[PDB]
């Protein structure tokens, strides 16, 4: 999971 | 927004769609390319091809279970492109590049047409 | 194999599937969550959820146009997850994390359950 | 396009  | 994103989600979705294709699950159309038949999901075809997008948004053609392609279309070229649609991988070879590019132009698959033109320009 | 791969293909496919969802094109099922209804593509639901995969591979349920979820399921939690399925983006907030995790456990969306458990563990 |  990432900060888009 | 303040959303988080799962990097591999789109790839995992496509991998699962390809698994459904391999087991013939919920396929809803047959694409006829001369003597060959290819089963697929209308939504995936539309998502990958400008031609299928136009076909299945047509109020009459959206309901067809069989679509016959132009007789000039090569079944192997179509097969290579159908595999690409479901996997992101293109089996581009010297022996098939001309048929693949002609099929990608007909199907309106711009990125495939672009890499074919570049690979052809390199060999001239 | 000797395939080449188009990096953005899976993402572009999912973006197009979401565009079809937004315009209600070729949606083939309604998911009922209490008083709310959500239209979707069976294939996309199966590709994202262990529960929908099991439902639509069932020889009888595969043909249903309406699926009613358990009444304990929160419509907002379902909405957030349906958006995630079609975009890879999860709108996870302090006010919705419990409903989202409970919905992801029911829908069998393992990666969503994992990030919810981690975000909850950080706030304790 | 890349070599996967
Ligand atoms: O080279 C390509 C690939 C492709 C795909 C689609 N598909 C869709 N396009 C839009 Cl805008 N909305 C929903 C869908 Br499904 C249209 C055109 C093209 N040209
Ligand atoms: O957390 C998750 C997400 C998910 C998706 C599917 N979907 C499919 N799985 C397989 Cl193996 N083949 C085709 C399909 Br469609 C099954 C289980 C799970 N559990
Ligand atoms: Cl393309
Ligand atoms: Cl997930």
């Amino acid at each position: 999971w990432v900060i888009p | 927004d303040s959303c988080i994103q799962f990097t591999r989600h789109a790839s995992d979705v496509l991998l699962n769609l390809n698994r459904l294709r391999s087991r013939d699950i919920l396929t809803d159309v047959v694409i006829v390319v001369s003597r060959e038949q290819f089963r697929a999901h209308k939504t995936v075809l539309m998502a990958c091809s400008g031609l299928f997008y136009s076909i299945f948004t047509d109020q009459l053609k959206c309901n067809l279970s069989v679509i016959n392609l132009d007789p000039e279309i090569n079944p192997e070229g179509f097969c290579i492109l159908l595999d690409f649609m479901y996997t992101s991988r293109l089996n581009l070879r010297e022996g098939n590049i001309m048929a693949v590019m002609a099929t990608a132009m007909y199907l309106q698959m711009e990125h495939v047409v672009d890499t074919c033109r570049k690979f052809i320009k390199a060999s001239e």
